[PDB]
DNA sequence: AAGCAGATATCAC
DNA sequence: GTGATATCTGCTTTGGGTGGGTGGGTGGGTTGAGGCAATA
């Protein structure tokens, strides 16, 4: 009963394998110039100082980020019957693109399981509401481009 | 003895507890008087009554069961053999009905003691023979002696009592007195074990009439005495190791998972009108709008007539896109079968479809009689492929391997699932090259279904809400499902036990014009059906018949039959530019469009 | 170190 | 004085590579690299 993972270079795995993930993300790095200047500044002082460069915003430590990921994962929250018809319509909206595309979208029936999956997870770092949806919604759209 | 044990106080309290204990009649008198009705003399009682009753008599029997026990067996000996004036006298089976201790949590101060642990049976030995009296004979003058063992020491004789002469007394070993003894393997429960280790296992030791009463794969509870008994350094020295190995001497074993009533619903049932539909419904609640593929498999369940002259078996495929329901499907026909075997046709499978010093029979000889759920039908290599065509033609499997030569019966029913070798299935392309697999294997199956994806919104829509539903379905709902799967289950069984359909002439004329016309409907314009077809229908026909609970197949059958079979070729024998009648792509796995259009390019290269 | 095979002196009747 | 029967003495054991691969792997020892036939 555990959580997968996976790296991969592409290329071909099976599509058999590929549909069973919940987000199929493909990182694509585009050269462009801003960005790149950007990705170096923050690796060379890196380099110089042995850690990232200071931001607004203090990242947690490990010790401390452990305890609430545990705390979070005590809950169990539900998901209402009012979602149902929200839920629905997001799950076609989905589809319809994946036929649009024409493209090798793994958009099936168990897209719709995943939202659930997501949305509770969601919910868990916060009973679901329409927000958790809005995040799962644009999380997974994100993924599949 | 270090025991505050007082053997007949031990047993007037036992006989006060079998006459005086009353379920919340004595219920251990009725327990006795079913003892000799039916004449199994065995007496299981609970420890919680016994608790109950007295708490000093509990706590012996828990601390001491090697001393208490015994005493029990005399009290109801002396007491039953007063209310009734058998081949043995009766045994006191204590048991707790849930498990006392964890298997891990098993320490020396249980040494001795009568415990109870859950688990599941992995492995059983043979039959061991323990030595309870030897035999001797006098080398000289032949005179016999019978010695008792005794704590597994044995006092042999030094001098026959005849004739004096010493050293002459030879232990006869098959004119002893053996008892059996069985080694069991008992694997921590799933449930019990803790995150992320590996199972515990214990051993047990089961004696007498407790021996084969498990099987590998058994959920069980057992109540037994806990040992430990050292262990030699080697088998020539009588050094033992400071540290002593444990196992469990099993006293109780608790397997923890027609009537005229139960026929006369059944033909109640069997009198309704619109039983067909009714059992198809059952058949697969959680699957959607997979009418006409759920009424194939109920036919295959069901099964043909056994002429014993021709299979009768109904194999069926069936092929689509990923992310259908046929992998629920065939869970839920393995689950629902008997005698049924699930499986994958990829290599590396735990499990496998072939034969393979043991002779190991694979998941087909395993299905004889049964169905078999081939998972990954596509993905089979060449070899299993051949074992398959062989299975499904002559309904045997052949082996010459190892020294070991021979035919397996193999009479099963292939349910099998198929994806296409692209990520999604191809309109423009057939059945035989959507997946490649060979048109002769491909011929050997009665009928095959595609379960396409649509790109309906309606249907996302529709299928959304049965899903959703499904996601929040209440616990009533769940168990008259249950019931109504049970309900099927009887009435499959039924039918297989006491139905066996007989055509009828108007049967007979329906099945020869029915073929007569699907052979026309070809001749009018190649050929549009091949003499196989009509044995499909023959066995289609009488296992609706079966349905009905029908002893003579009639034409409604017939109709039926063909009604699913003409469905079946509209979904997958169609050719993608022309039409459907066309079922040339079955026979001869090329397409007639495809075949004339490779004839004019070989004729033009040749020109 | 532990145990069986062989040799042999020794009590008992 | 003979029949046990109790005491004493010498052998070899173990699994092991100084005990061999000219004993044999149907007497019994994980891990890796290297030829085959069938394989794709
Ligand atoms: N017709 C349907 N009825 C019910 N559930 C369906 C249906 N079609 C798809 N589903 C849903 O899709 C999932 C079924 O996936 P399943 O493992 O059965 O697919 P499969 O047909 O074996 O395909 P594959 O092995 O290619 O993924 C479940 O979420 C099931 O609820
Ligand atoms: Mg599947
Ligand atoms: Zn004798």
């Amino acid at each position: 009963r555990c959580s997968i993972l996976a790296a991969a270079n592409p290329a071909q795995l099976p599509a058999a394998l590929l549909s069973r993930f919940d987000l199929l993300w493909l990182i694509q790095d585009r050269p462009d110039r801003d960005n790149d200047l950007r990705l170096a500044q923050h690796i060379t002082y890196v380099h110089q100082h042995s850690r990232q460069p200071p931001s607004q915003f203090e990242p947690l430590d490990m010790k401390l980020m452990r305890r609430y990921i545990a705390m979070c994962r005590e809950k169990q929250p539900m998901v209402p019957e009012s979602l149902a018809d929200y839920i629905t319509a997001a799950y076609v909206e989905m589809r319809r693109e994946a036929w649009a595309s024409k493209d090798a979208t793994y958009t099936s029936a168990r897209t719709l399981l995943a939202i659930l999956r997501l949305s509770t997870a969601l919910a868990r770092l916060r009973v679901v509401e329409k927000e958790d949806v809005n995040e799962a919604i644009r999380l997974m759209e994100m993924s599949k481009d | 003895w270090g025991t505050d044990v007082n053997v007949a106080a031990c047993k007037e309290n036992f006989q006060r507890f079998l006459q005086r204990f009353i379920d919340p009649e004595p219920l251990y008198m009725q327990r006795l008087g079913e003892i000799n009705v039916i004449g199994e003399p065995f007496l299981n009682v609970n420890c919680e009554h016994i608790k109950s009753f007295d708490k000093n008599l509990y706590r012996q029997l828990i601390s001491y069961p090697q001393e208490v026990i015994p005493t029990f067996d005399m009290a109801v000996n002396e007491i039953f053999f007063d209310r009734y004036p058998l081949e043995h006298q009766i045994q006191v089976r204590p048991f707790n009905a849930l498990k006392t201790k964890n298997m891990r949590n098993l320490n020396p101060e249980d040494i001795d003691q009568l415990i109870t642990i859950s688990g599941m049976v992995i492995r059983t030995s043979q039959l061991i023979p323990e030595m309870q009296e030897a035999f001797f004979q006098c080398q000289v003058c032949a005179h016999t002696t019978r010695v008792e063992m005794d704590r597994g020491r044995i006092a042999e004789p030094s001098v026959c009592g005849r004739c004096h002469t010493t050293h002459s007394m030879a232990l006869i070993h098959n004119r002893s007195l053996f008892s059996d003894k069985q080694m069991i393997k008992l694997q921590e429960s799933p449930e019990d074990m803790p995150a992320g280790q590996t199972p515990h296992t214990v051993i047990l030791f089961a004696h007498n009439d407790l021996v084969d009463k498990v099987q590998p794969g058994d959920r069980v509870n057992v109540t037994g005495i806990y040992r430990a008994v050292p262990i030699r350094v080697n088998p020539r020295v009588s050094n033992v190791k400071s540290v002593y190995k444990t196992h469990i001497d099993v006293i109780h074993y608790r397997k923890t998972d027609f009537s005229e009533k139960r026929v006369e619903l059944l033909k109640e049932l069997s009198r309704k009108p619109d039983i067909y539909e009714r059992l198809a419904s059952a058949l697969a609640p959680s699957i959607y709008e997979h009418e006409d593929i759920k009424k194939g498999i109920l036919l295959q369940l069901f099964g043909g007539t056994r002429k014993d002259f021709f299979r009768a078996e109904i194999n069926i495929l069936l092929c689509g896109d990923p992310g259908t329901s046929k992998s629920q499907l065939l869970q839920y026909v393995y689950n629902l079968v008997p005698r049924g075997q699930y499986t994958s046709g990829k290599g590396s499978s735990a499990v496998g479809l072939t034969a393979y010093l043991v002779l190991q029979t694979g998941a087909l000889v395993l299905s004889d009689n049964g169905i078999c759920c081939i998972d990954e039908f596509d993905k089979m290599n060449e070899s299993t492929r051949s074992v398959l065509h062989e299975v499904m033609e002559q309904q045997t499997l052949s082996i010459a391997k190892a020294g070991i030569i021979c035919q397996l019966n193999a009479r099963t029913s292939v349910l099998a699932a198929a994806n296409p070798i692209e990520s999604q299935w191809n309109p423009k392309k057939t059945t035989i090259e959507n997946i490649q697999l060979p048109h002769t294997l491909l011929s050997r199956f009665d009928l095959i279904f595609l379960l396409l994806d649509p790109q309906d919104e309606a249907y996302d829509r529709r299928l959304a809400h049965h899903l959703v539903a499904l996601y929040y379905q209440s616990e009533e709902q769940a168990e008259e499902e249950l019931l109504d799967m049970a309900v099927l289950k009887d009435y499959i069984a039924y039918a297989h036990s006491t139905i066996m359909p007989r055509l009828s002439e108007e049967a007979s004329q329906a099945l020869i014009e029915a073929y007569v016309d699907m052979r026309k409907i070809g001749s009018s314009r190649m050929v549009s059906a091949y003499p196989r077809q009509l044995e499909s229908l023959i066995r289609l026909a009488e296992a609706h018949a079966k349905v009905r609970l029908s002893n003579k197949v009639e034409a409604i059958d017939v109709e039926e039959a063909k009604r699913l079979h003409r469905e079946a070729l509209k979904q997958s024998a169609t050719d993608p530019r022309t039409g459907i009648v066309d079922i040339s792509i079955l026979t001869t796995g090329m397409s007639a469009t495809s075949r004339k259009r490779k004839e004019e390019l070989a004729e033009a290269l040749k020109k």
